[PDB]
């Protein structure tokens, strides 16, 4: 990742609070590659 | 040609692997869904096989790559030393 084990996510303007690992289950996703940084 | 063709070929080789990967976070969707209903090789398989006929295939660097790269085993038999990263590189490209 980038960031510290836990993560919040902005969907719609509600902020989810989460931890990576619920969001990497499944490495195939928008929120997989949300996770990890990029140019 | 004088600065490490190999070099450069390999720099290409991972900014275009690079760069696929970075459109295969784009394009998901299509690649999950228009590749199995419309019947056709999947689109990372298409970004592959274009690269490597119009950069392996092609003719030119092709028979430069095969040159050098017999240049540089039979100079790194003799006991002088290669890029042996760069060559590395190349093998798996052609896998």
């Amino acid at each position: 990742g980038s960031v510290s084990k836990w993560v919040r996510l902005n969907v719609g303007g509600t902020y989810f609070l989460t931890t990576r690992q619920t969001l990497c289950r499944d490495p195939k996703s928008f929120l997989y590659r949300l996770c990890q940084a990029d140019p | 040609l004088n600065n490490n063709f190999l070099q450069t070929l390999n720099q290409a080789w991972n900014d275009h692997q690079t760069a696929m990967v970075m459109i295969r976070d784009i394009l998901m969707y299509m690649d999950r869904v228009y590749v199995q209903q419309n019947n056709v090789e999947n689109v990372y398989n298409l970004g592959l096989i274009i690269f490597r006929d119009q950069v392996v295939r092609y003719g030119c660097i092709r028979d430069h790559l095969r040159q050098t790269l017999l240049d540089m085993i039979a100079r790194e038999r003799k006991g002088e030393v290669v890029d042996r990263g760069a060559i590395r590189n190349a093998c798996q490209m052609l896998m």
